[PDB]
């Protein structure tokens, strides 16, 4: 699917959810 | 979930709940991956040496939000897909099956699939230290004294966990682990804690890709001994290393 993955009421929102940074900075 | 948390509203539009039809009771998670395409593990469905044996009609799904107007979707399933080689016999190898609804639903803010991911996501994600997420509705606790304690949730449960190095895995257990699978929780050192547990079975480990915001399930919820156990971890399907698996059976059906 196209658009898939991407959550009507975070990223199609522009607002992060509150855990999400954590998943992030684990990636640096 | 042990030690993880709730969800917000449409943290996690793919999860999907897998109902026994009667007597109602939930059973399992699964994840939306498209309108008709329901993602879950064999185990939910199959496990002869406890006498689980499910068809289609035993069964459906509970999808989207969960006074409020019933905004929640709940569907019937064409057809059950478990792997063919799917090893319920001795290590749970190829813990997948696919689950088509019987008519397509629709997407909103609450309801939307996840995407399954490609090599170059799976290959760059999906390493020792990165972190993934779990949700479910699954248990709070491995053992509750009934009546005094709490041990089912009332909201969506999630927890963050690192993955672990394979060599980790494989002496953390008795268990013959295989490529098909990987595991992740905090090493005792660690300090932080959480897990899946019972009934989270079959939902999804996601991954945010940096390179494009989206979501990516990365495993499905397998097996563990115990819940939270220190020194132990939860295993995950590798969904990547079963996609030609997942292909095959979409693009037939
Ligand atoms: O495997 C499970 C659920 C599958 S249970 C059916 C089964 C299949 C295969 C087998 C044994 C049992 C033998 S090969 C694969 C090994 C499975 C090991 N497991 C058990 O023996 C369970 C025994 C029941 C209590 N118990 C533990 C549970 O409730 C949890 C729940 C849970 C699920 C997922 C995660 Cl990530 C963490 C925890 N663990
Ligand atoms: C679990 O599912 C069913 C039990 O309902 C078993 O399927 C039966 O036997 C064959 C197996 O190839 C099926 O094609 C038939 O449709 C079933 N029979 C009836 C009476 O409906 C199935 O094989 C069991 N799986 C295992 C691993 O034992």
């Amino acid at each position: 699917e196209a658009d898939c993955g991407l959550r009507p009421l975070f990223e199609k929102k522009s607002l992060e959810d509150k855990t999400e940074r954590e998943l992030l900075e684990s990636y640096i | 979930i042990v030690e993880g948390s709730d969800a917000e509203i449409g943290m996690s539009p793919w999860q999907v709940m897998l109902f026994r039809k009667s007597p109602q009771e939930l059973l399992c998670g699964a994840s939306l991956i498209s309108d008709r395409w329901v993602l879950t593990a064999a185990h939910c469905l199959l496990y002869p040496p406890w006498d689980k044996n499910f068809t289609e009609n035993d069964l459906l799904v509970r999808i989207g939000k969960h006074y409020e107007r019933n905004i929640e979707k709940i569907s019937m399933l064409e057809k059950i897909y478990i792997h063919p080689r799917y090893n319920w016999r001795e290590n749970l190898d190829r813990d997948i099956a696919l689950m088509k609804l019987k008519k397509p639903v629709a997407f909103s803010d609450y309801i939307h699939p996840v995407c399954l991911p490609d090599r170059e996501t799976a290959a760059s994600l999906l390493q020792a230290g990165y972190k993934g997420r779990v949700t479910g509705w699954g248990n709070l606790k491995e053992t509750w004294t009934a009546n005094v304690g709490k041990g089912q949730p009332s909201v969506l449960q999630v927890v963050n966990l690192p993955i672990v190095e394979r060599p980790v895995c494989k002496d953390s257990t008795r268990i013959r682990i295989t490529d098909n699978m990987f595991c992740a929780g905090y090493k005792p050192d660690e300090g932080k804690r959480g897990d899946a547990c019972e009934g989270d079975s079959g939902g999804p480990f996601v991954m945010k890709s940096p390179f494009n915001n989206r979501w990516y399930q990365m495993g499905i919820v397998s097996w563990g001994e115990g819940c939270d156990r220190d020194g132990k971890y939860g295993f995950y399907t590798h969904v990547f290393r079963l996609k030609k698996w997942i292909q095959k059976v979409i693009d037939q059906f």
